[PDB]
DNA sequence: ATCGATCGTTTTTTTTTTTTT
DNA sequence: CGATCGAT
């Protein structure tokens, strides 16, 4: 006998039926529905979840209407047409459900209800009048993440005689006042101030419709959304996310000089719930705290360390399927396990980081771009740019106007976001001299000090290389070394630590093996966990955990060999127009050494690292004996 | 009234530090004692000391601050009254410190207001002094105009009803810029923390304001520690805020303004750290509290006499800054003379006479001629280094502009040019183009240089060696 | 003092040519 | 949509 004016609902019906539905609940939505499954809970998921959450005391539930199909859909339909009149009754059912859970619990920190799952409406293009107070859910791509704004419901007041210092809030848009606030005799007029009063946060962002569910060959006409307190910046830009809301129409002000009103109501959706969709396949981010591993994984990690096979195992686990001449992947792996931390908080002097710098160069045949497009899907700080993707200022100082401030600002860069990281890079011999005289600065000092008319900066920037440089040629010219083939100077070419050379495999034969095997790889569209045991994440923490708790130290092992052999290692003074041996080599040798002691986790020095270092050298230092 | 507890609190805080505050001594009376003569009205207060004596008014403080804030000024006046024969000219600037918690641009809500929190960032696109006569005198027109009241609110309103008479209540008197209450601030912007550099979103920027004593001591390239005085911002007009609108429709018995407020932020404390050097009257780690020409300029004479007396300290000091280095022993003794002073005569109006000297390094490759100087940026003050090709000839010059931002042509600084009494050395003097080269051909000797093609009476000057 | 009838009320744009280094 | 202004 009671219902809202323009409705046919009643609140006790909805609350009571939802309460009975949760009581008629053994997790039946997947224990009766997915009866082949059996969650081992012959109790409601809901009182189970109030236990799971009040034992956790981290509030703010979520719902889905697939639970709410099996019950009488009168609740479902009258939630569809009157969701602003049926939603919070679910929260009231939750409020009594606390009492079902615990009488004296935290019955003041309040719970959301975030239903979904009727169906996709269709997509944004195709809408109607009637779908104005109903339930909608599409998705696509994101534009932005914009700034947040308060919003009042009340003011603060004042007085002069006896300090009638009071407030009164808003209903939604209509307020009252005496000639005072808390008026008695009207000793003054009304004093209103606007700060010490009630506010609410919210924020609006724009959203597209762009899966391949396209009006094909049409630009996606995009939508808009508000936000509310517990859903504010729930997502950062460049994501695809589901939406749950109720259509919300609004007039526009004709003119503006007067109060006339225009015919075209504009429409948007309010907010109930969204579905942030995560896709991080590669080796995850670097918070440090939210990544700590258990001891059971340490068992397997030190198990991996217990292999002398480990020297080749992870290098063998670099490729997904590529089985040709991985002899460098050990040289890769010293940067996989990305370098040692020889700190210089010790003397304040000379600040020699264990700088690790290696590049791959060769012919087009090698999959340097594609290998390392996949390795972009490996590196934690995965970047992928190259010659002619961005200028020097295309790497730094993205400076221009900002209508948010209504002013221009000094603004952003590229490398200082990628500290310690990598950018897979190709086509090195493509840039102006403006760039590539920056790289001398960083590769040789790992620094930056900047001077413009606006901000002037001495920042910090530092990281390791990967790159896929190329010559000015199509094939490396036989009998003309990369000493000149790729386009660089006389001993600056010599300056690099060592670029493990690449070139086409000069043997016709081996094509067929992998032209067949790794096409069959596609033909089956799955792999096998063969002797190449591809670890899901058991490889990935030996990567991750072995950046932090490790500190290579030198007692007597991996130094003294060339500290003897430098006699002939610096008989190199002779030569016409050549490039030779220098006393920066051993710096790289120590760095390599502590790197290879990182694998095997030898807190004290590894000595074998020298031997693979000498191997690393003289396999690719006799490429120009000429 | 609410904050009378805060009144009595800082009252008896005064009354305690009216006695000793710290070991028979007080840390905030002698700052106030230096205040007493000029009466400048700035005194930082330790936030720890609220928890020491007032017993956790921090949580009595750090939420209802914005409303409580003004009462601290009355408290300040009550402090200065007790021992000084006092007039109410006294005021209250504060530059708070001794605060632990350090939050950033992300934990922002309606719930963050009236705090004292300390925050950093960057400094960009600064903006100038722009005064404010916040107050004055204003009432009806005839005679009854003596109005030093509370009319200084941000939202300003000449219209006042009356004080003594029944007179005009919209017709105002004229203005007072003579004997009334005024003050100053500026306005600049700040980018996201470089200690907090996540992915995705932009560097969300905050608005920022500074009181009197804070002023012209912010600067590009610097991180800070603010107050936490997030605001209700007395804004005037904005678009896109199409929420519900309200206003007081008074009692029925037998002006309008659209309401959409925006955000900014305000602050009343700074420790511009990572930008602080101090000359010689600062007491360092190693000192000798003695008498001297100045405070600590050489009050370690007790040793510096010894460091100025040996015939061995020449070679010892030649060896007291190359512990990690070995090469020849001629630059190891000559290069310091570049950092060491020159002539410094006291002489005629003939022409500028110079103190500094040119200095060079040449050597074969891989000799650590760089590592001589890689440290020198970390070593000396004023004397920060990079390369010459580390920028353009917007190193010597500024970045040459040909678009309209303020007056369409701006070359008024550089990168060599801001090394006043420090050296900003460079590498690779052989392959650099012959532009800054011929600039240096006289800019080192005749340290008084000009340009054309965009000159605001171009007269610039080098200052140091190379 | 009160009400009502008097008085007077207006805002919208983006882009092309020659110039200088 | 606002203030002026006249009388009741
Ligand atoms: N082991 C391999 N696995 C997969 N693809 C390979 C392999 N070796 C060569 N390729 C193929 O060789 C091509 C290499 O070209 P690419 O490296 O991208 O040119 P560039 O050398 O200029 O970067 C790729 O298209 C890739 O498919
Ligand atoms: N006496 C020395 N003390 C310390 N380091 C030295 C010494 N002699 C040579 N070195 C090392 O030799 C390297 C020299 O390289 P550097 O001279 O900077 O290259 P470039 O010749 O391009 O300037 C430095 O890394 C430095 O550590």
């Amino acid at each position: 006998q009671l219902v809202v004016w323009g409705t046919n609902v009643v609140v006790s019906q909805c609350k009571s039926k939802f309460k009975s539905f949760i009581m008629r609940f053994i997790d039946p939505s997947a224990e009766q529905d997915e009866i082949s499954e059996n969650i081992d809970v012959n109790q409601p998921l809901y009182l189970q979840k109030l236990e799971e959450i009040h034992t956790l005391e981290e509030p703010y539930l979520n719902l889905n209407c697939a639970h709410l199909k099996t019950f009488d859909q009168d609740l479902y339909r009258q939630l569809i047409c009157y969701p602003q009149e049926v939603i919070p009754g679910f929260d009231m059912a939750i409020n009594e459900m606390f009492f079902e859970r615990y009488p004296a619990a935290l019955l003041e920190h309040q719970i959301q209800v975030r239903p979904f799952n009727a169906d996709k409406t269709r997509n944004m293009r195709s809408l109607n009048p009637e779908d104005m107070d109903q339930l909608i859910s599409i998705s696509g791509m994101v534009i932005r993440s914009s700034n947040v704004i308060p919003e009042m419901r009340e003011a603060f007041f004042s007085c002069n005689i006896c300090s009638f210092s009071t407030t009164v809030e808003v209903d939604r848009g209509r307020i009252n006042q005496p000639t005072l606030c808390t008026n008695c005799n009207t000793n003054h007029c009304f004093r209103l101030i606007h700060n010490r009063s009630e506010f609410t946060d919210k924020q609006l962002v724009k959203l597209q419709e762009s899966p391949d569910d396209m009006a094909a060959g049409q630009t996606p006409h995009n939508v808009l959304l508000y936000a509310h307190n517990d859903l504010v910046d729930k997502v950062q830009p460049g994501d695809r996310v589901t939406v749950t809301g109720i259509y919300r129409a609004t007039p526009l002000k004709t003119g503006g000089l007067s109060s006339s009103v225009k015919s075209v109501y504009k429409t948007h959706v309010d907010v109930v719930h969204f579905r942030k969709v995560d896709n991080k396949r590669l080796y995850e981010d670097e918070e440090g705290k939210d990544h700590i591993f258990p001891p059971e994984r340490v068992e397997l990690l030190q198990l991996l360390a217990k292999k002398p096979d480990i020297y080749d195992r992870l290098a063998r686990a670099i490729a997904p399927s590529i089985y040709e001449n991985d002899d460098i992947k050990k040289g890769i792996l010293l940067q996989l396990f990305g370098g040692t931390k020889k700190k210089h908080a010790t003397l304040g002097r000379q600040n020699f980081r264990s700088e690790i710098h290696l590049l791959l160069c060769g012919d087009p045949g090698t999959s340097k771009s594609q290998m390392l497009q996949y390795v972009f899907n490996l590196v934690p700080r995965s970047q992928y740019t190259s010659g002619r993707g961005s200028s020097a200022v295309g790497l730094t100082a993205y400076v221009t106007k900002d209508p948010e401030t209504r002013q221009l600002v000094l603004q952003t860069g590229a490398l200082v976001l990628a500290d310690n990281g990598v950018c897979c890079i190709d086509e090195f011999d493509k840039m102006n001299d403006s760039t590539r005289s920056v790289l001398h600065e960083v590769m040789e000092q790992q620094t930056l000090s900047i001077a413009k008319a606006g901000i002037i900066c001495q920042l910090n920037a530092r990281t390791s290389i990967l790159a896929a440089a190329n010559p000015a040629e199509s094939q490396w010219n036989k009998r003309k070394n990369i000493i000149d083939n790729v386009q660089l100077p006389h001993t600056l070419l010599s300056r690099f630590d060592l670029i493990f050379l690449v070139l086409d495999p000069q043997d016709e034969i081996f094509d067929k093996r992998l032209a067949s095997h790794l096409v069959s790889l596609y033909y089956v569209t799955r792999h096998e966990e063969e002797d190449t045991m591809f670890d899901m994440s058991v490889l990935r923490d030996y990567i991750a955990y072995a950046r932090e708790h490790l500190s290579p130290t030198l007692s007597d092992e991996a130094q003294q060999r060339l500290i003897q052999a430098y006699v002939d290692m610096r008989k190199v003074g002779a030569g016409r127009g050549q490039i030779s041996a220098y006393p920066r080599q051993l710096e790289s040798l120590i760095r390599l050494s502590e790197a290879h002691a990182k694998v095997r986790l030898s807190n004290q020095v590894e000595l074998l690292d020298v031997e693979e270092a000498w191997r690393l050298h003289r396999e690719a230092l006799k490429q120009s004996a000429t | 009234v609410k904050d009378e507890v805060g009144i009595r609190a800082q009252k008896l805080f005064q009354d305690f530090l009216e006695e000793f505050k710290e070991d028979g001594e007080i840390k905030y009376t002698r700052p106030a004692a230096s205040l007493e003569s000029p009466d400048r009205c700035t005194l930082e207060v330790s936030f720890e000391d609220v928890e020491k004596y007032d017993q956790n008014l921090a949580t009595a403080i750090i939420e209802e601050y914005y409303h409580i804030y003004p009462f601290l000024c009355q408290s300040v006046s009550n402090y200065v009254k007790d021992r000084i024969g006092l007039k109410t000219q006294k005021d209250c600037y504060v530059a708070f410190t001794e605060v632990p918690t350090r939050h950033k641009v992300r934990d922002l809500t309606t719930s963050k207001i009236g705090t004292l929190i300390r925050i950093s960032g960057q400094v960009v696109r600064t903006h100038p002094v722009h005064p404010e006569l916040v107050s004055g005198v204003f009432m009806c027109l005839d005679c009854q105009t003596e109005i030093r009241n509370v009319e200084q609110q941000f939202k300003f309103t000449n219209p006042t009803i009356c004080r003594n008479p029944v007179c005009s209540n919209r017709k105002r008197f004229m203005l007072d810029v003579e004997k009334s209450l005024f003050l100053d601030f500026q306005k600049i912007r700040i980018q996201e923390t470089q200690a907090e550099l996540p992915r995705g979103c932009i560097p969300r920027a905050v608005e920022i304001i500074l009181r009197s004593e804070l002023v012209e001591t912010v600067q590009a390239g610097d991180r800070y520690d603010f107050t936490g005085t997030l605001i209700v911002v007395p804004d005037v007009s904005v678009l896109a805020g199409v929420g519900t609108r309200a206003e007081n429709s008074s009692r029925h018995k037998p002006g309008m303004r659209e309401l959409n407020y925006r955000m900014a932020f305000l602050a009343c404390s700074v420790q511009a750290t990572t930008a602080r050097f101090g000359g010689t009257d600062l007491p360092m780690s190693e000192v000798t509290a003695e008498d001297m020409k100045k405070q600590m300029t050489d009050a370690e004479w007790h040793k510096i006499y010894e460091m100025s007396k040996d015939r061995n300290l020449y070679q010892n000091l030649i060896s007291s800054l190359f512990p990690s280095i070995y090469g020849n022993d001629e630059v190891k003794r000559g290069i310091l003379l570049q950092q060491f002073g020159g002539v410094a005569k006291t002489t005629t109006e003939k022409t500028s006479l110079r103190g500094d000297i040119n200095v060079c390094i040449v050597g074969d490759p891989s000799t650590a001629k760089s590592q001589f100087l890689k440290q020198v940026s970390d070593f000396s003050p004023r004397a920060i280094y990079t390369s010459g090709k580390a920028s353009s000839a917007a190193g010597l010059t500024a970045a040459v502009v040909r678009d309209e931002e303020s007056f369409d042509f701006v070359i008024e600084a550089g990168a060599l040019m801001l090394a006043d009494n420090g050296i900003c050395c460079i590498d690779e003097f052989d392959k650099m183009d012959q532009r800054d080269q011929v600039a240096i051909h006289e800019a080192m000797e005749q340290q008084t240089i000009s340009i054309a093609r965009a000159g605001v009476r171009a007269t610039l000057n080098a200052r140091t060696s190379i």
